[PDB]
């Protein structure tokens, strides 16, 4: 169908004033 | 992207990220059109069968990466939105025809080498390029395999990967699916005979298919990735936006908003 | 309108080509 559904987290922290 | 190689660096200036602040995560592929507006496709930010439905302060775009999970100081630019703008008759209910959306940054991005917007085709281009057997590139940090997404390092690549397929004739596309496809649309991967692969694939929705004009050597983008059956099954296609065909809807927007 | 569109920094603007470039503008026939 639609193209994210399995997305875990392995991300680095982006800078804090972005969130 | 399934079946891809990774791209090298600068080599498509204008992708972007969708990224979720809280849990951060990646939503979906995007493309730089101007210093202020991206285009992506409409389900990234509104699918209510699987109760999606993103709100500008729900979202970032980061713009110049290449690394799917470092933040690249000094070369990325992250941005916050001002405005999103999903087309009026998107269909979610039946096809996802008319997949496309419109986010408004809340400030310009500077250009740089990682960091360059693509062109909108006009009527022209779009008539000499949309053919059968043409070749468009896509790219995206989705999955590397149908079954294997998931993170880490599984079927989930360290780079932006790109692919280059071939356009296929409509009546081919309509053939392969029971989806019902429109004129909003077109499909693209090689025939289970051509012996060469790839698809995109979970993950790189709302990323740009692109082509590179053969009279003036610019990049323009044709489509976006919207949906397909499974990734990279011989006999199937994946499906794309036709950004032509919606171009007027695109400057109606940017007109009205800035 | 995006008078600089399309043009990308390290390649076009450069006259460098990328990689696989060639394979699309070979199939436009």
């Amino acid at each position: 169908x639609p193209x994210q559904s399995h997305n875990d987290g392995d991300f680095e922290e982006i800078p804090e004033e972005y969130l | 992207i399934v079946e891809g190689s990774d791209a090298e660096i600068g080599m498509s200036p204008w992708q972007v990220m969708l990224f979720r602040k809280s849990p951060q995560e990646l939503l979906c592929g995007a493309s730089l059109i101007s210093d202020r507006w991206v285009l992506t496709a409409a389900h990234c930010l509104l699918y209510p069968p699987w109760d999606k439905n993103f709100t500008e302060n729900d979202l970032l775009v980061r713009i110049g990466k290449h690394s799917r999970t470092r933040y690249e100081r000094n070369i990325e630019k992250i941005s916050m939105l001002e405005k999103i703008y999903i087309h009026p008759r998107y269909n979610w209910r039946e096809n996802l025809d008319r997949d496309i959306a419109l986010m408004k940054l809340k400030k310009p991005v500077a250009f740089s080498d990682y960091i360059h917007p693509v062109c909108l085709p006009d009527r022209e281009t779009a008539a000499s390029l949309l053919q059968a057997g043409y070749k468009g590139r896509v790219t995206g940090w989705g999955n590397l395999k149908e079954t294997w997404t998931a993170n880490v390092g599984k079927g989930q690549p360290s780079v932006l990967q790109v692919v280059n397929l071939p356009i296929v004739e409509r009546p081919v596309c309509k053939d392969s699916t029971r989806i019902r496809i429109t004129d909003n649309m077109f499909c693209a991967g090689y025939k289970p005979d051509e012996g060469k692969r790839g698809d995109a694939c979970e993950g790189d929705s709302g990323g740009p298919f692109v082509m590179k004009s053969p009279f003036n050597n610019r990049w323009y983008q044709m489509g976006i990735v919207s949906w397909g059956e499974g990734c990279d099954r011989d006999g199937k296609y994946g499906f794309y936006t036709h950004v032509f065909r919606l171009k007027k809807w695109i400057q109606k927007v940017i007109d009205q908003f800035g | 309108g995006e008078a600089d569109c399309g043009l990308r920094p390290l390649f076009e603007k450069k006259s460098l080509e990328d990689k696989t470039e060639r394979e699309l503008l070979e199939s436009y026939i």
